[PDB]
RNA sequence: CUGCAUUAGCUAGUUGGUAAGGUAACGGCUUACCAAGGCAACGAUGCAUAGCCGACCUGAGAGGGUGAUCGGCCACACUGGA
RNA sequence: GUACCUAAUCAGAAAGCCACGGCUAACUACGUGCCAGCAGCCGCGGUAAUACGUAGGUGGCAAGCGUUAUCCGGAAUUAUUGGGCGUAAAGCGCGCGUAGGCGGUUUUUUAAGUCUGAUGUGAAAGCCCACGGCUCAACCGUGGAGGGUCAUUGGAAACUGGA
RNA sequence: GUAAACGAUGAGUGCUAAGUGUUAGGGGGCCCCUUAGUGCUGCAGCUAACGCAUUAAGCACUCCGCCUGGGGAGUA
RNA sequence: GUCGAAGGUGGGACAAAUGAUUGGGGUGAAGUCGUAACAAGGUAGCCGUAUCGGAAGGUGCGGCUGGAUCACCUCCUU
């Protein structure tokens, strides 16, 4: 029933075994000037068959600890 | 009262008649003091000002604390905020028994509200401070229902507003609607005040 | 400045003194150190008691004390009032307000607190001098 | 170089209408040409005239004089900026001058004048006041 | 028409022996109506300083638009480094205002308003500021005249 | 959700994988092996200061200051470990 | 045996503090004579002191009144709202150039920003509005309103962003 | 690696009356028009004033650098 | 037997206090010496730099006008 966040971002790293370096852009305004400013966070997610590579457009999902700092298991290859 | 004074040199100071006779200006309408008689100095803008809160205050008997405290929750009322101000200050139960004509003066009435001579709705109210809503009656204490002082003081008719429905053989008041600035004493500028408390 | 200048550096506001430092801190024994503590008087014991010349076009000899404050800061502390009781040694109470003639005097000493006493012959004011009411 | 064409329309007019122009021609665009209408329509100004010529094609306003030659503009000013956007909502639009003056504003429902936002209630970006 | 010295400013020259003081007089002048007016005035005493600054601002008068004791709308007066903000406000709000601006609006008539001093805090360009907003102040009839339509028209 | 660059490099169980152990529970949580990864000028690291909030004071507002009493959450019980 | 109520006696037991040169409401006389002293700023005091001390009077408050300490305001004096840089403080001595910020006109598309509706939540107490109960009020109680840059979901495509 | 390194005036861009010189060009009939500089005079507008004014210090947008009383001190 | 608080030993890092003595800074009363700057301030001043001198300062090189001025020529504006 629940479900569980879903993030569509570019991946940064691939070097880790198994796992992909998710980067998501946001823009948060600044609460006082009240500018766009660029926000960039890092996601890291489980990738179990290599599938995802540097650069390619995916989708993430969010997961149960998968290991020190992996929280997210890719779902799909939106674009390459 | 709370203020115990010369209510004839606070009437010469303000240059207006707390009793509302006028004698205290009759003979000597200039300020009280070694220098009252030949002065001359023209007051400020705050002088006016605050000439004008202490003439209201005093008129009304009050403390600048319960004064101040009135003007603002007065500010809370829809409408005017000096006109708002005056009828509340009306509303005190001093000024209704004043007005009814229970005593000869307001001091008079505040100590016979103070002492308990005075019911409201048929119970007692010792707070002078009380304020009385439309829809209410003052009557007097059956124990001084024969009050030299009171029963005096019925004797001279006095003028009842229109706010207010008297009858006199019952010592019966009605507070029927809230009153209005006509009614309401013309010797006080209420915007000089209300900017007072502004600044 | 531009707004990218605004949110790359922050405007930042004028940082705001104390006149009376030697009063906003406290001492801890124990650690031996001191501690930051918004006091309206301090205690201290007089370690001078004396007289200033004022600096021009002022002139007179104006009463003043050096004193330790229970915090170990020696301040100079003015001594208003006619005539003052006030020797070395003597414990007096320290309030803020320095006095615009003595430049290094930058407190005031308390009338009628502790050792201090008050003002003999003031009538008027006197609660500003420690002077009990004659009556 | 040029980083807001909206501003340097403005700034045209806001010039001609000191030095009491009667006629403007500046380049076009077609969030330039709304403005334009909306100025028209709103009686800003008199007359606007485009021509489809090359070069992106040619807006030509004619301002507008009251009686003594006094001037219908008062002011124009830029709201939201390149360097800093400003958006509103329905219930936030701003009156210029307690509603003798527009805000020129850009919705999902085209560009329009702040009474028009605030009857359809939507909002969107300010883009300029006139008054 | 009432009138109100805002300030008396004793002003000197220098001449080979001594000084000349003469005594310079700002008033405002207005009949609590819509129009109100400056003027200066210089003299060796302040009586007739005060008289001749009191011609001036009677030959200078402007005619400020009003809606039930307060301005149309908010507006900021400049002159010089003069600069004073001006609102609308509501009925027993009073004058809320200081110095010269005080005397301006009163002496034109406006009861409820809401100002502050934004710039320098000289009288004269303190004055000087008011009345220029108030000359740029603006009505409905008038601005529905400008831009050719109706009052109805103008707030839909 | 905080100040400092007159703090620019930090990290080696560190980052990921495999196996096992361990836990109410997932997990470098721990160990063995393989790899060299991970963080950082979008401020890492270091240093200084600080219990956080509902709220409280002030200001026309935007903001600025504060975190007593009362309620919630956290942390601690002479100091340190079990 | 407290609150509260009743009956009797007495104006009798119950007013102090600061200020009065301008800001700032309130002035005169004596003493002093750059001394003693005052002082928040400007300043005051050397024989005519409304500024020092006392007295009369007056002003503001009043069971409180003054002083000190600290915070916000006034301060648009860090300026998003809402300031500047020729001479007042402020354009790097000048290039070349990286990151970043920003970016000419038209067409199609996306919905990240942007706009709009629904649902959940933003405890209680508090602030604000109303009502009710203490004789009044503070206070207490009960409803309402408010407070998210909040989240999920459905819609629009003008502008910014992407193709 | 600093100067009163100055126009004591950051760069880019557009827009806003005019008159008159001069440097290097171009087009149409000594004249007119025109491009880029370099000077003077001068509207609107700006400015505390002095003054600036198509070579802005006017009107606007983008980005950078810089300021926040005088000394202490361009010092520790 | 592993882990393990406290402890011990060692070389470093950082912070505070304190120290014979020493350096300029600020303030202060009519102190002493001269008179650099402000007028062309009596040698125009100031800026950077170098060096010298009790001291302000002088001198050299380059720069600025935010410099007064009698005669001359060279142009520009009305
Ligand atoms: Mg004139
Ligand atoms: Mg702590
Ligand atoms: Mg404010
Ligand atoms: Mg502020
Ligand atoms: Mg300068
Ligand atoms: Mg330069
Ligand atoms: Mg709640
Ligand atoms: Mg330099
Ligand atoms: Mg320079
Ligand atoms: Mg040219
Ligand atoms: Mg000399
Ligand atoms: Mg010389
Ligand atoms: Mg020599």
């Amino acid at each position: 029933r629940n479900d569980r966040k879903v993030y569509v971002g570019k991946v940064v790293s691939d070097k880790m075994d198994k796992t992909i370096t998710v980067l998501v852009e946001t823009y948060k305004t600044h609460k006082l000037y009240g500018k766009r400013v660029k926000y960039s966070k890092k996601y890291k997610t489980h990738d179990e068959n290599n599938s995802a590579k540097l650069g390619d457009i995916v989708k993430i999902q969010e997961t149960r600890p998968l290991s020190a700092t992996k929280r997210f298991r890719l779902v799909e290859i939106v674009e390459e | 009262a709370r203020f115990r004074g010369s209510n004839w040199k606070k009437s010469r100071r303000l240059g207006i008649s707390l009793s509302g006779t006028g004698k205290e200006l009759e003979k000597r309408p200039y300020a009280p003091g070694q220098h009252g008689p030949n002065q001359r100095k023209k007051l400020s803008e705050y002088g006016l000002q605050l000439r004008e809160k202490q003439k209201l205050r005093y008129l009304y008997g009050m403390t600048e604390r319960q004064f101040r405290n009135t003007f603002d929750i007065a500010g809370k009322k829809f409408g005017v905020h000096g006109e708002n101000f005056m009828i509340l200050l009306a509303s005190r139960l001093d000024a209704v028994v004043y007005s009814l004509g229970l005593a000869r003066t307001r001091r008079q009435a505040r100590q016979l509200v103070n002492h308990g001579h005075i019911l409201v709705d048929g119970k007692r109210v010792d707070i002078p401070s009380y304020s009385v809503k439309p829809g209410q009656t003052i009557s007097v204490r059956e124990k001084s229902q024969k009050l030299n002082i009171i029963v005096e003081s019925v004797e001279i008719n006095n003028f009842v507003p229109e706010y207010l429905n008297f009858d006199a053989d019952s010592l019966t008041g009605t507070f029927v609607r809230l009153p209005e600035r006509s009614e309401l004493p013309a010797e006080i500028n209420e915007q000089l005040i209300v900017e007072y408390y502004s600044r | 400045p531009t707004i990218n200048q605004l949110v790359r550096k922050p405007r930042q506001s004028k940082i705001k003194k104390s006149d009376s430092p030697a009063l906003n801190k406290g001492f801890n024994s124990k650690k031996k150190k001191f501690t930051d503590l918004n006091s309206p008087q301090k205690r201290g014991v007089c370690t001078r008691v004396g007289t200033m010349t004022p600096k021009k076009p002022n002139s007179a000899l104006r009463k003043y004390a050096r004193v330790r404050l229970s915090n170990n800061i020696e301040i100079n502390a003015y001594i208003p009032g006619i005539g003052h009781n006030l020797q070395e040694h003597s414990v007096v109470l320290v309030r803020g307000g320095r006095v615009k003639d003595l430049p290094g005097v930058r407190y005031h000493i308390v009338r009628g607190a502790l050792d201090t006493s008050g003002v003999d012959g003031r009538r008027q004011g006197r609660s500003l001098y420690g002077t009990k009411k004659p009556k | 170089t040029m980083t807001d064409p909206i501003a340097d329309m403005l700034t045209r007019v806001r010039n001609a209408n000191m030095v009491r122009h009667e006629k403007l021609e500046l380049p076009a665009s077609n969030i330039k040409k709304e403005i334009a209408e909306i100025l028209k329509s709103e009686g800003f100004i008199k007359n606007v005239e485009y021509v489809e010529d090359d070069k992106q094609g040619v807006l030509r306003l004619f301002l507008k004089y009251g009686q003594n030659d006094e001037r219908v503009i008062t002011g124009l000013k830029r709201i939201s900026k390149p360097g800093l956007r400003v958006y509103a909502k329905a219930s936030e639009m701003p009156k210029v001058l307690n509603g003798l003056g527009i805000a020129l504003v850009s919705t999902s429902e085209g560009v329009i004048t702040d009474k028009e936002a605030r009857k359809r209630n939507v909002g969107g970006e300010i883009i300029a006041y006139v008054w | 028409f009432e009138e109100r010295v805002v300030t008396i400013n004793r002003v000197a020259k220098v001449v080979k022996g001594g000084r000349r003081f003469r005594f310079t007089a700002l008033v405002v002048v207005g009949d609590k109506n819509g129009r109100v007016g400056f003027g200066t005035g210089k003299a060796q005493e302040v009586p007739e300083a005060i008289k001749k600054a009191v011609e001036a601002a009677k030959k200078d008068l402007v005619v400020v638009p009003r809606v039930e004791g307060t301005t149309p709308h908010t507006i900021t007066g400049r002159y010089g480094s003069g600069s004073v903000f001006m609102k609308p406000a509501a009925p027993g709000t009073g004058v809320i205002a200081g110095g010269p601006v005080r005397a301006v609006l009163e002496l034109a008539g406006i009861t409820d308003i809401l100002s502050k001093s934004l710039g320098s805090n000289t009288p004269i360009n303190m004055v000087r500021a008011t009345i220029d907003g108030l000359q740029n102040l603006k009505n409905a009839e008038d601005v529905a005249k400008l831009r050719g339509k109706t009052v109805e028209e103008l707030y839909n």
